[PDB]
DNA sequence: GGGGTTTTGGGG
DNA sequence: GGGGTTTTGGGG
DNA sequence: GGGGTTTTGAGG
């Protein structure tokens, strides 16, 4: 095979040509009838990435590539921008104007996709080491081969996406459209935003809280089958969007079977100066609160910067296979978020007793002091997606007596009976906890069978 | 706002305790809606999203009546007007009803119908599935939070809290976390239940009878 | 023509 | 044999 | 091809 470049790809020859390149840019593999389908995507290479630059803005130039299958397995999920692509029997054409490459996967053409980063999209997800830098995470057919000649081009092109992502925006500003200005687009934008919030609305369903350079907060769904790669802090692209008009409460992206959510690899410039310039938001959060009803769900904790990067756990997972799977016997402390239903005792001035650490004790303060050291011992009832339909509710406790949780109300523990300061604020964190859509984001510690909250603090 | 008259009205329907008589009146008025699908599944529009109408065997026989060279199943891209429709809560299985969700599914029951055969509806954005929705869902689980949440405060009481002893000193101490488990009702199986809605009932004919009714 | 396959020379 | 494709009957 | 499926109508 011989392989060229995509500035020098013959126009007049419709013969079938071969080529490496790197994505920039994809729509998800959709389906057009009852059997076709599509994924049409953007590529660059050292002769065509970027337009005549002295009027042009330093916008990216670019080829087109459209594949076309039988079967949806047979054409790539593009999660992230920036990774290679080798396509061999493409035939090219001009198409109004820019460089058209089409390769009907169903006959004779194929695909393969290489990792830019250490490792891909999926194998970072899974924790995965890639078999080797010259072995491909995805391809069409049932092999792949990559020749020694080929070894030069394949690294000498990842060494060149650095420098190119690093250098340059890739998805430049007429690549996208501010969120602010979104409901002014006559049909679908696309976006480049920073997701704040990845929200588990149901078993199927995230709900994204996106914010991008122009400071408007808008939410989507996202579907966790098609887009698993969607992370807390991290910035995407968004291929194809619309605005919602009927949704009233929030603002609403909606997306399309073809749409699709890409991330940035390491080296990305773009990527790198919007994770610092976007900041948090939590204007949306606050207006709710003073709402009778909110359709915004509401993160009403944060868990200590250590924990940032531990993995959730499901409800499902906690109270029904906690006893069963290995991979949970094994661990003492996970996170997880719900909502809560039920806080308690009922009566909020009993959050807190006095502790007999010798007896290991506790006991009302409504008499006072002759109860020992305070401490709070909440027993929560909730819920979250996994067990919505289910008839249960679980119990999470906040036990402080040993210094767990100890700050998570922001209020020291004190006999509620005499300090009002603190009993007003329990009082209002209790309604907040269970408002309709409040969520708790939290660490919990699990002991005899029980699990405490820890590390965890209200940020309202 | 809404601009959507299917969101509009179905909200209101979860909103006010799946009783059709609280729903605004000055909504009550004859649709007119985009048929998106006839067959297998036979879905109309607002504009905005889609539906499914679920049709009585009176407003299917009233209308082989006053229509005999109109097929219902062979409607798809034209418009029809419900005269005489009305709303009301099923429980379902969402697994197996798309238009359906946490079980729940607020249907269209279509009582007459007239075909305006060959109109041309204005352009509109794709339309999609009401219970996809962000916002849709949002307010049918906010409708499952306040019958959950007024069950778990009728069901659970006393303050049956977890012994302080048992998480202090728990160094050889063992236990099993499902008895952290708490019934949130007096529901019969494993899956909540506990609404005071009442199921709407109303009989239905199947998209598949209306088909061979009229090509066997 | 050339794949993958078995048809192993020939359809549409 | 049968696709896609154009070879439009025949290779390996 | 900057687009519209469904035994997939919760990847398509
Ligand atoms: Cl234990
Ligand atoms: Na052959
Ligand atoms: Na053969
Ligand atoms: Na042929
Ligand atoms: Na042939």
């Amino acid at each position: 095979y011989e392989y060229v470049e995509l500035a020098k790809a013959s126009l007049t020859s419709a013969q079938p040509q071969h080529f490496y390149a790197v994505v920039i840019d994809a729509t998800f593999p959709y389906k057009t009838n009852q059997e076709r389908y599509i994924c049409s995507l953007k590529i660059v290479d050292p002769t065509l990435y970027l337009k005549q630059q002295k009027g042009a803005g330093d916008a990216s130039d670019y080829a087109t590539l459209v594949l076309y299958a039988k079967r949806f397995e047979d054409l790539p999920i593009i999660h992230r921008a920036g990774d290679i692509i080798r396509v061999h029997r493409a035939t090219l054409r001009l198409y109004n104007g820019q460089r058209q490459f089409n390769a009907n996967v169903f006959y004779s053409s194929s695909w393969a996709l290489f990792s830019t980063d250490k490792r891909s999209v999926t194998q970072e997800i899974n924790n995965q080491d890639a078999v080797s830098d010259t072995t491909p995470f995805s391809f069409s057919s049932k092999h792949a081969t990559i020749e020694k000649n080929e070894i030069s081009i394949l690294q000498n092109l990842r060494k060149w996406a650095n420098q190119y992502f690093s250098s340059y925006s890739v998805i430049s500003s007429d690549m996208y459209t501010a969120l602010n200005k979104a409901q002014a687009q006559k049909g679908d934008f696309d976006v480049v935003a920073k997701i704040l919030q990845v929200h588990e609305l149901d078993e199927y369903t995230n709900e994204l809280k996106l914010k991008d350079a122009s400071g408007q907060v808008f939410y989507t769904l996202s579907l966790k089958l098609k887009f698993p790669h969607v992370r807390t802090g991290e910035v995407v692209r968004i291929r194809s969007a619309t605005y919602d008009e009927t949704s009233t409460q929030k603002k609403v992206l909606i997306l399309s079977h073809y749409s699709n959510i890409i991330t940035f690899i390491q080296s990305s410039k773009l990527a790198k100066e919007l994770r610092a310039k976007i900041q948090d938001d939590h204007s949306v959060e606050v207006a709710s609160l003073k709402k009778n009803v909110s359709l915004n769900a509401v993160v009403l904790t944060e868990v200590d910067k250590k924990h940032a990067a531990l993995p959730s756990t499901s409800l499902q997972d906690l109270f029904h296979h906690a006893d069963s799977d290995k991979e949970l016997q094994a661990q003492d402390t996970f996170r997880t978020q719900f909502y809560v239903t039920k806080i308690e005792p009922s009566d909020v001035k009993e959050w807190v007793k006095g502790y007999d650490r010798k007896t290991k004790k506790s006991s009302s303060l409504k008499g006072a002091s002759g109860k020992g050291d305070n401490i709070f011992q909440v027993q929560f009832l909730v819920k979250d997606a996994s067990t919505q339909l289910n008839n249960n509710t679980y119990r999470v406790l906040l036990y402080t007596q040993d210094g767990l949780g100890a700050n998570f109300f922001n209020v020291k523990a004190d006999n509620l009976h005499k300090n009002a300061d603190a009993r007003k604020k329990l009082e209002d964190s209790a309604e907040l906890l269970t408002k309709f859509n409040s969520y708790v984001d939290a660490v919990v510690e699990r002991r005899n069978g029980f699990y405490l909250i820890k590390d965890t603090k209200l940020i309202y | 706002q809404q601009q959507s008259a299917f969101k509009q009205l179905y909200t209101e329907l979860f909103n006010n305790e799946g009783d059709f008589s609280k729903v605004s009146s000055n909504l009550k008025k004859p649709l007119k809606c985009y048929v998106k699908e006839s067959y297998p599944h036979f879905l109309v529009t607002d504009g905005y999203f889609f539906v499914a109408p679920y049709f009585t065997k009176e407003a299917v026989n009233e209308f082989h009546a006053k229509f005999p060279n109109v097929n219902i199943v062979d409607l798809t891209d034209k418009v029809i007007v419900i005269n005489n429709w009305s709303l009301e809560l099923r429980r379902v299985n969402s697994a197996e009803v798309f238009t359906s969700y946490a079980n729940l599914e607020a249907r269209l029951i279509v009582h007459s119908f007239k075909p305006n055969l060959q109109e041309r509806l204005n352009p509109t954005r794709y339309p999609v599935n009401l219970f996809r929705d962000d916002e849709f869902k949002t307010t049918i689980q906010h409708f499952r939070h306040t019958a959950l949440q007024a069950a778990i405060n009728k069901t659970v009481k006393g303050d049956n809290l977890v012994d302080i002893s048992k998480v202090a000193d728990a160094a050889g101490k063992k236990g099993k976390v499902d008895a952290g488990i708490v019934k949130a009702s007096a529901s019969k199986g494993d899956e909540f239940s506990d609404f005071s809605f009442k199921e709407g009932n109303t009989a239905t004919l199947k998209i598949a009878d209306i088909f061979v009714q009229e090509k066997g």
